[PDB]
RNA sequence: AGCAAACUAAGUACCGUGAGGGAAAGCUGAAAAGAACCCCGGAAGGGGGAGUGCAAAGAGCCUGAAACCGGGUGGUUAUAC
RNA sequence: GGUGCAGAUCCCGGCGGUAGUAACAGCGAAGGGGGGUGAGAAUCCCCCUCGCCGGAAGGGCAAGGGUUUCCCGGCAACGUUC
RNA sequence: GCGUCUGAGGGGUAACCCAGGCUAGGGAACUCGGCAAAUUAGCCCCGUAACUUCGGGAGAAGGGGUGCCUAUCGUGGUUUAA
RNA sequence: GGGGUUGAUGGGGUGGGGAUGUAAGCUCCAAGGUUGUAAGACCGAGGAGUUUAGUCCGCCACUCCCAAUCAGGCUCCCCC
């Protein structure tokens, strides 16, 4: 249910795991991509104009 | 009513447990049974007391017990 | 000198019952320590399980209304 | 829409608190009513009750001259042992304090029963002479004349007690000079209820009702259970509102002690003053009381208070009818109160 | 406060499945000279006594305010703001 | 010249009162006696008995946690008490 | 397997609250409302309306039996087994 | 509110009066059956006697048999 049980089923695998590049457990196996280390569709490193607040 | 003196004391061995039996009569003279099964008990201040058992005689078969003694033990021997 | 009796006493479990069902058996044996000191100056009360056992052939809440006791109250 | 309703609970007796002396005392006395010196009440004990069979004595009774059935209460009447005489007069400031007392048990009364509760006088200064004539000097300027008496419960094994109560009774009669002499005689001796009472009289009752402990409002003031749904919802045994506003959170039913109160009783007519214990004792020992073994008072109706309470009696304050003596009986129930 | 960051690691612990967000925390005196030793407790840089040292506020260690609470000093109370 | 504070349901740190109060009940469990250890035992251990569960509180198996397993020694916190 | 769904002991145990059990007599007067609560209830046999989409309705309705023991009997299966 | 050894306050014991409804065992009978040559003895749900029983009674009286002690605290000597 929308309350706590919504958190219940949450024992399965992380939808983002250790991507081999940036040391962040953020590799979306399901999308065949890392949203952190950029490995998967950019040869270049994922970097943005807004890594922070300017 | 006070107990005068003891006359009967046997020894019986039940369920892997020691068991003593005592019989005596009060000053009113009624015969009442005494159940006691423990040899050790912490003295207050401050030792251990050993229950004496030298004069007790050993009973090994049920009907060897006096008939009246036996016919009351049934209500109790279940829950030793 | 206290009378080192081989005495037999009769107890009445009247007061213990009539109140909380859930507590009787403990109060029962606890009541046992009451008179034994009172009528024999007991400093510490050592009860054989059997003479204690018979009060509860029942578990929680059924208790015989009376019982006989024998005491070899050593020093 | 705000239908009529009598105010529930009884506002008449506020405050409701527990008495401070187990044996109460009257605060007024019915008039003497044109007669000779005698007492106007008596002390006793609540032993038990039963039901009795009688011919009706009420001349205007709808049941006149017939056998009808009526519950009746028994009151064991142990002898009374007087103590002293107390002097009341219009003192300074125009009040009615105690002028003086007049004690005498050194002349008679080698009884330590009183000693159990009071460390009373010694023989060293038993010089009541200057006290007694003080009354004589203060004669004609006296208004009221009570009496110091004690109960003798040691003559009743039913009540396992040995230190007694000493209490008071005011005496009315003929002339004042007569009354003091009448009382003077009564000192140092024993007095039966027959010395004050006779059968067929009316009698008044002030005493302490059956205690009950802390109570609930449902029981204390007979407040009403909320209808149906509250037998399922939010609570049931309480009053809803507690006043229109803090403008006097008022005399409203609120919890508290009930019982053990100083209360009142009117219009009680005695039945029998017997002396054979076998005539009244029920089967197997009267319940919770024992076996009556002195003279007893046979009073019908109900009498307030728990069993084994001292009770102090009194002549009628506003008697409904003047009774004749001896409403003769036809049956006494000796059956067990048990069963 | 000074950039978050002066400290045993700071984008560190951590909150988030996620892009991300994002901390707290300095001072023993110059020299540990860190209280040897004796009594209590089992112990606790705990008690007591002694000792080091200008000084011990001697490990929780510069100085040490209030809100606080406790002992005491001085007044002072159960017909009353 | 970052400049004088009582507030801005300010921020941050400390501590108040309600106060040893609520709660440590509610979903069908429950312990008792004797002995041992140790400073200290309702709560830990030994014995006996007893009650409860018993298509689950039993038995075996994942993803996850990552040593939660075992042995030895301990108790300031950590354990809703100890 | 458990007395670890981890705090306990005292008590004639007040009121009251939550879980319950039971209440004479009347039996919906409570009440927006029979809400709640109650009554029936397993099984076998007998027996079963109006209406209808003829299939049901339909455990319609209603009535009757049901224990314990001493005997029996029938039917069927099974064992190398018409 | 009582009691506290100068005592019937509570237990015990004995009676008293009550509630359930007649303990076990024993004997007899038992619908039938098991045997057993018979004689007899064996099972049997149950009925009767053995028995207003047996168990129980937060009620009463008598009975000092046991228990009210040991102990601690607070305080007055103003009046002669």
């Amino acid at each position: 249910m929308k309350g706590t049980p919504s958190f219940g089923k949450m024992n399965k695998t992380p939808t983002h795991v250790r991507c081999r590049r940036c040391g962040r457990n953020s590799f979306n196996a399901r999308k065949g991509y890392c949203a952190a280390c950029g490995f998967g569709r950019s040869k270049k490193i994922r970097r943005y104009s807004w890594q922070n607040k300017k | 009513m006070k107990i005068s003196n003891v006359e009967s004391k046997y020894s019986m061995k039940v369920r892997g447990q020691e068991l003593l039996i005592e019989e005596a009569r009060n000053e009113k003279g009624e015969k009442i049974i005494i159940f006691q099964s423990l040899t050790s008990a912490k003295l207050l201040n401050n030792e251990e007391w050993k229950e004496n058992t030298t004069d007790a005689k050993n009973v090994e078969k049920r009907e060897d017990l006096p008939q009246d003694v036996r016919k009351i033990t049934g209500k109790i021997l279940s829950l030793i | 000198k206290p009378e080192k009796e081989n005495f037999e006493m009769v107890i009445n479990f009247r007061r213990v019952i009539m109140g909380r069902k859930t507590t009787r058996t403990k109060r029962a044996i606890k009541y046992v320590r009451y008179m034994v000191k009172r009528h024999f100056g007991a400093e510490k009360v050592i009860i054989d399980p059997l003479l204690a056992k018979a009060i509860t052939m029942n578990g929680r809440d059924k208790i015989v209304r009376r019982v006989r006791i024998a005491v070899k109250r050593i020093g | 829409r705000k239908l009529s309703s009598p105010r529930r609970g009884s506002a008449g007796l506020r405050p409701r608190k527990r008495a401070d002396e187990i044996l109460p005392t009257p605060k007024n006395w019915p008039l003497v009513n044109l007669k000779e010196p005698k007492l106007l009440g008596f002390i006793g004990y609540k032993a038990g009750m039963t039901h009795v069979y009688m011919i009706d004595d009420k001349p205007t009774s709808p049941n006149y001259g017939k056998e009808v059935y009526t519950p009746v209460t028994i009151v064991e009447s142990p002898p009374i042992l007087g103590l002293a005489l107390r002097a009341y007069h219009i003192d300074s400031k125009g009040e009615l304090s105690v002028l003086v007392d007049y004690w005498a048990n050194f002349e008679e009364g080698s009884l330590k029963y009183l000693k159990r509760k009071i460390t009373s006088l010694k023989v060293d200064s038993s010089k009541m002479k200057e006290k007694l004539d003080l009354i004589q000097k203060n004669l004609n300027n006296i208004t009221y004349m009570r009496l110091l008496v004690s109960t003798q419960p040691w003559l009743v094994p039913s009540l396992g007690k040995k230190r007694p109560e000493i209490v008071e009774i005011q005496i009315g009669g003929g002339s004042i000079q007569d009354q003091l002499n009448y009382g003077l005689s009564l000192l140092g001796k024993q007095i039966p209820v027959r010395d004050v009472f006779r059968e067929g009289q009316l009698t008044d009752i002030i005493g302490v009702t059956k205690g009950k402990g802390f109570q609930g409002v449902i029981k204390r003031y007979s407040v009403v259970e909320f209808p149906r749904w509250h037998k399922h919802r939010k609570g049931s045994r309480k009053i809803g509102a507690r006043g229109p506003s803090i403008s006097t959170p008022s005399y409203v039913p609120q919890p508290g002690q009930l019982g053990f109160h100083r209360r009142t009783e009117y219009n009680k007519r005695i039945i029998k003053i017997g002396d054979n214990v076998n005539e009244i004792n029920p089967a197997g020992g009267i319940v919770n009381y024992g076996l009556v073994k002195n003279t007893y008072l046979v009073i019908e109706g109900s009498v307030l208070g728990s069993r084994k309470r001292p009770l102090f009696l009194r002549y009628p304050i506003r008697p409904s009818w003047s009774p004749e003596s001896a409403p003769k009986i036809t049956y006494v129930n000796l059956a067990s109160q048990q069963g």
